[PDB]
């Protein structure tokens, strides 16, 4: 959508997440693993709740009204009787269409841009020590195991740690 | 740091959303149909077919109507002094007493609906020189003939009817509505045999209006062996006002008034089956559930509703656009 | 890897839009002028100024209006039995006939006009006593006089105009309508000239309804040399139930009547020329075409047409934000 | 808008580009070149007659209705009649001033963000070997001939195959 | 290239945006209060309680409500000729002259009120054979008796009541409007006293259009003194048309015609005290500032006014998102 | 909001800044200051007033209407009349606190936007003499003065005279 995140620089998504709506798949030392970002999939979902909620507040009651069914001709007054109504349906027709188109745009360019800040909060996060990919995935230059995978994940990498052997590893090489 | 920290491997980290095998089309501003993980319906589509008798207070008109409820059919006696926040009329519903007409039937119908009430207070009118009680063979009330309830069919005494003149005072704090009406005969001899002037004539008011009414002569279709008809109006008096009746011949007196009030009652044209639920929204279908915003049941409703819409379906993106992975 | 890259050397690459030279003004949620590549206009805001004559079938009253088509008026003979989608009136069709009024004129104007048809039924109404097929020099049927096609004037037979008591049963299965009326005569002496008794009176019933209406003698003014009127009235009767007219003098009697039906048709004052060609939308000014979501030629429309909207341009942007590079 | 990147960091748009909506312009070994990026002109199109198409979706039939034009003044329910009318049109009204703002301040964002999305890609991709200028261009620290050129913009430009060539110019230099 | 000389070291740059420490609650398409830094009200929701004598012009109505000024109750001869853009008529109002009624009094009024003005232009009406300038102790005008300063009631002269039927053509270029009358008699003795025939009858015509009414005679409550009651009906004539009165009993004839036009004028029921300052809202609650988009002091208003809305307020953010360094 | 600037990346505001809306902190060999950024400041200004005036564009007026309180009860008409007033304060109402929520939702987004469009044009600028701490603050690795600090301020900051130093104290180190 907007952010061009999801269906977008991240090919497609994964039926096998099951835990959370965004999450990290690696492949480290000890083999690949996968694990949902709960901040990010609960953000995306009180958003879309509270959208919801906000939708469903207060049918409005009414009691006597006009009459809407009528079994004889009778002309002028009738006539506008059946006007005031179908008018009054149109509109209210026409605002529930623009309700929900306004509203899934929104929802599909809202969860791009989760998507996309997460991505965005990782990228921060690593510093010199990764390079994007392009498709979604950081190369991480440096040994990550499955602790490291975690402090990426939990949010507490610290960049320090890792810089001196991966800017040798990243830059280095033979030019 | 460490010393010669010579390990030199890389690791990948790639990040990633959901996608489901299934997921639902909705619209956009740009696209109608795209693909997402879940949505959820705005519509109401659909009714139990039964009129929930609860929480609003349904009365179920069964083979009345409301008019002839108020008027006093003998088969509607059952409705005297009955209260309702909807009363249902039903398409089987038939009138069986002296053929009559209400000239603003609709207001009438409309006017007593919405007060809910047909508390009947009966008056002491004193009616003097003319015979009161008159009855018909077309109002059978038991074995005998019979009339409305709620009217007093007033023809001469021996040879003469004289010029009615009677008030009636709005004593209390709220508004009286009187219902009475005028019979117009077949034949003047029908005329003058009941009534002797050969035109009569009704004329009711109040400080703040009149209504003068004269009969019409000649004949109508035969219904129920009449072809005479009697036509119904109504008046409020507000309080301390006061109704004066003045009449020569044809009058139907009113017996005292209904008291009106001010409330959330209406009437519901439906066949649907009262059952014992509860359902605070009704809809001539029968009772329909009001979690959804807006409803394709029906555009008559009472009570607390969707809001009714052409569409019947709208479905709310619940979540992000689907992009799966192969599709199982 | 590869050799000895003896030059090394950069490139430059630059990503960009494009830009026009003309550019539109578009309205924002923050500007309301904002300058984009492109836009279109959403609001049709000309007419052809013709009404098209296609798909929808349009009658043109002519010099007719479609009461006076309905009633019969001999110079709107031609539209006996006539049909349409869209009647339209003109603003120079005149009546000339005699000096009539109706009641609720805009009431039967409408309720014929969405019927959409004139087509008539004659029935066999047997009038005994009377003199049948009145006329008038105001209304001049060829050399000789003449009054409405679809109305039959009684007046007495030698010295007696009896009461009058008719009944003519509705055994299709459609509703019908009757289209009646009655004379009020200038003077007391026109009217026991032609009706004997000195105060006429029409009854028209059905077993749901009764209209009882009583003439008024007195002058008016002079219209096509009369003082006297006729007021036109109808009465509907539905499948099974039956007509039965009662008159005792001044009744200007049905001949049939008039077929009612349920569809699409409707009436439009417009002075606008039919022409052929195909347009769905019709406004008083004009066919419009109905590519365009909003219009704002006329507020009257029938057909599939725009939104009738205040506004008479908006615009939507169909490009991005123009940026040129010149100066101005 | 948004994403400032249309008459934002991207200084005016260029006159000159009648073959698609977005693209590039480069200068390399072999001289200066121009070409629209039909991926990107396609998404923006496609995205605006989405939405063009459902604006014009259905104009609604309606036969007869009341009249709206009275000669003669007769009080009460002619009053209603016009007031039914006149509430009519200006709702309608109302919608049809918010429908065009909205929706032109989302073209403009769209427009905005298709020209981010593309530059975006474009950086994705030149990895380690570029920088940006920041004005929408980016500096290739290689040898990039027209067929270079070419698979950058055709998309399948491989950073490895000049990483030691870029890395040497960019950074090593004398500091 | 540039000689650091010496120094190694880093500096540090932050971005941010400010906050404040108090913050305004909004609602959202997602969120229903989320804080931001400042925020403007949409919806007006008191007045002044008063209403401003300025742009418009009021008319205050004081104790007469605009019908009893146009038929020119004794007590509001203080309007004759009078004009307004907005009457406004106050609870207090009261009637003091012959008990009268108007059958559509809702249109009279609405009719009346957006025309505007109160001129009367008198016109030399010829009444042979009856008594003209009735009047009554119940409508006092100064010690005597009297009656409404527009309308004429006509009595018998002698022994008779002759049929009067008069004529005024409309020779001018705009519309006339004629407000006339009709006396209904408690007793068939009064109705002989005055008119002699014992059946009245009025009918008042153009080329256009006829009203007939015959009185009605019978008792109807006491009102100053009185049980008879005249109802006012009202005929407007346009430009070559011509008024025909023609009358055999019980017409309370016409003096002239007001003079119609068409503006922006109305009518509003309120007790709000009129006050000097400029205003172009008006409310029956005093006037409203339409600086705000919306309101919600009251749905009745004249003038340039705010839409009126349930809601009682609506908070257009006006800043960023509130994220404060403490707290809320 | 959809940027992820305000209330994102950027912890907080900051209740002292009382020149601007957004703004410049530093902590340079020289001392520390702050300063407001008044092109992004009155970027988001416009843009909410703007919005603004279209709000509280033209109240329209109307005269004579139909009647809206009634003493006496009278049926079908007078129902009729109450009924055209209801459902046309409930479309109204509805258009109100529709207009106030789409409105309300974009203006946190824009100020997002202008933030975070903030944040990339100083990134843009500084080029490879600085890097991103992720918290919306640059480490900037050269020595920068207060003449230095105010002309990133102002935009006229050139990297290229200080790349080698920032190049060497960034990289270099020893790894
Ligand atoms: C005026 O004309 C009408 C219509 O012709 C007359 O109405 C008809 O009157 C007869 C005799 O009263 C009715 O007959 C009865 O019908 C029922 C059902 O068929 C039957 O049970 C009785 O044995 C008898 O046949 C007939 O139904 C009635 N028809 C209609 C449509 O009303 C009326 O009597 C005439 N009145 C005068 C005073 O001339
Ligand atoms: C009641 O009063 C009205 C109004 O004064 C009388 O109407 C007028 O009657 C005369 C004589 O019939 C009409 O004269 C006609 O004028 C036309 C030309 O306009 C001419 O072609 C005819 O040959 C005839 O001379 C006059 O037009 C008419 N005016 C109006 C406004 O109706 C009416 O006659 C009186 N009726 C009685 C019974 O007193
Ligand atoms: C028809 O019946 C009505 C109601 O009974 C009669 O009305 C009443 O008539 C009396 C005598 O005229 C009125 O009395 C007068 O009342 C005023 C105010 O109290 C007082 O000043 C007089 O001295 C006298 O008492 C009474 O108010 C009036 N009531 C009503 C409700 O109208 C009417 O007179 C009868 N008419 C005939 C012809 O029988
Ligand atoms: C046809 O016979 C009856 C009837 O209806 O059964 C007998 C009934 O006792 C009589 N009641 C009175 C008060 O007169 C009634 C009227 O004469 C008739 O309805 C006038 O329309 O007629
Ligand atoms: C004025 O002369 C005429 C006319 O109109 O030409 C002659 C006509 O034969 C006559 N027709 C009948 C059925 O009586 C008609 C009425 O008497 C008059 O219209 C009553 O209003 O009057
Ligand atoms: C009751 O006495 C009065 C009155 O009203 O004061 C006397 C008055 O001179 C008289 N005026 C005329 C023109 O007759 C009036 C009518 O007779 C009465 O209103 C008919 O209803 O009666
Ligand atoms: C993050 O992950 C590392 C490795 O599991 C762990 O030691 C650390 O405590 C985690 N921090 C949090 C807040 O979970
Ligand atoms: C789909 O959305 C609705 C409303 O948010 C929710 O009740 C439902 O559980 C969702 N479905 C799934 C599979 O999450
Ligand atoms: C109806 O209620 C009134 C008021 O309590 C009472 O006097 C009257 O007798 C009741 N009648 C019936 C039939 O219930
Ligand atoms: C509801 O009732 C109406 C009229 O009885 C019918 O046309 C309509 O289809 C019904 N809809 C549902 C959901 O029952
Ligand atoms: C402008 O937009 C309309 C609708 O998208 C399109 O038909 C027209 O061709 C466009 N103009 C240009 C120059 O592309
Ligand atoms: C009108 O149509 C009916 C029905 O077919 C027919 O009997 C009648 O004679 C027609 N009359 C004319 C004038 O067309
Ligand atoms: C359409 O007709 C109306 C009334 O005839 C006129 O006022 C209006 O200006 C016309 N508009 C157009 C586009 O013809
Ligand atoms: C991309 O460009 C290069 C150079 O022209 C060419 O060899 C390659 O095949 C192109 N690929 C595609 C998919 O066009
Ligand atoms: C809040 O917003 C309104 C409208 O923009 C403005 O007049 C007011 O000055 C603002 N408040 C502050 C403290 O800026
Ligand atoms: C009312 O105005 C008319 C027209 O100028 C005038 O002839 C008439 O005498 C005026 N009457 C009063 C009482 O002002
Ligand atoms: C305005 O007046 C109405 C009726 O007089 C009252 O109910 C309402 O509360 C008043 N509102 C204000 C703001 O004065
Ligand atoms: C930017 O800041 C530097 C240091 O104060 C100054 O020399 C330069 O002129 C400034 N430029 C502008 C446009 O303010």
């Amino acid at each position: 959508g907007l952010f061009g995140a999801i269906a977008g620089f991240i090919e497609n998504g994964w039926e096998g997440m099951i835990d959370g709506w965004y999450g990290f798949r690696h492949q480290n030392s000890e083999g690949t693993g996968q694990a949902a970002d709960l901040k990010s999939t609960q953000a995306a979902i009180d958003q879309i709740n509270g959208k919801l909620n906000r939708v469903i507040e207060k049918t409005n009651e009414k009691f006597h009204q006009i009459e809407k069914e009528f079994s004889e001709v009778e002309g002028r007054i009738q006539d506008l009787e059946k006007y005031v109504e179908d008018t009054k349906i149109d509109l209210w027709s026409y605002n529930a269409e623009l309700l929900v188109a306004l509203e899934n745009q929104h929802t599909i360019d809202l969860t791009d841009s989760e998507m996309n800040k997460l991505f965005e909060k990782t990228r921060r996060q690593l510093r010199e020590n990764a390079e994007e990919m392009g498709n979604g995935c950081f190369k991480i230059y440096h040994k990550c195991d499955n602790a490291c995978i975690e402090s990426i994940r939990n949010g507490t990498y610290d960049h320090d740690v890792y810089r001196d052997e991966a800017l040798n590893n990243r830059f280095q090489i033979k030019g | 740091q460490d010393l010669p920290g010579n390990d030199n491997s890389t690791a990948t980290l790639c990040l990633g959303h959901h996608a489901v095998p299934n997921g639902t089309l909705v619209k956009t501003i740009t696209d109608d149909q795209i693909e997402v993980t879940n949505a959820t319906e705005l519509v109401q589509s659909s009714s139990t077919g039964k009129i929930c008798n609860n929480p609003h207070r349904i009365l179920d008109g069964i083979d009345c109507t409301l008019i002839d409820a108020l008027l006093g059919d003998p088969h509607c006696d059952v409705f005297q002094n009955e209260t309702w926040d909807l009363f249902v009329e039903r398409s089987k519903a038939f009138s069986n007493c002296y053929p009559y007409d209400v000239p603003d039937y609709a207001s009438l119908r409309s006017l007593v609906a919405s007060s809910g009430t047909l508390e009947f207070i009966t008056e002491g009118f004193t009616w003097t020189g003319v015979t009161q009680n008159g009855r018909s063979n077309a109002c059978k009330r038991g074995p005998g003939s019979g009339f409305f309830s709620r009217l007093n069919w007033l023809t001469k005494s021996g040879s003469t009817y004289p010029v009615l003149n009677v008030t009636m005072p709005n004593n209390d704090n709220f508004d009286k509505l009187y219902i009475w009406g005028i019979h117009h005969p077949s034949t003047n001899q029908e005329q003058t045999s009941l009534y002797v002037q050969a035109s009569g004539r009704v004329t009711v008011s109040t400080r703040r209006s009149q209504q003068t009414i004269i009969p019409n002569i000649g004949s109508r279709p035969w219904v129920r062996g009449l072809s005479s008809r009697i036509s119904i109006y109504w008046t409020i008096v507000k309080p301390g006002d006061v109704l004066v009746i003045n009449s020569n011949g044809n009058l139907i007196a009113p017996r005292g008034y209904f008291k009106m009030r001010t409330g959330k009652s209406s009437i519901m044209r439906s066949d649907a089956p009262i059952d014992t639920c509860i359902s605070e929204c009704i809809t001539p279908n029968g009772s329909i559930p009001n979690d959804k915003p807006f409803q394709n049941v029906n555009k008559i409703t009472y009570g607390a509703c969707p809001k009714y819409v052409k569409q019947n379906t709208l479905k709310l993106a619940t979540g992000m656009r689907n992009v799966p992975e192969k599709q199982t």
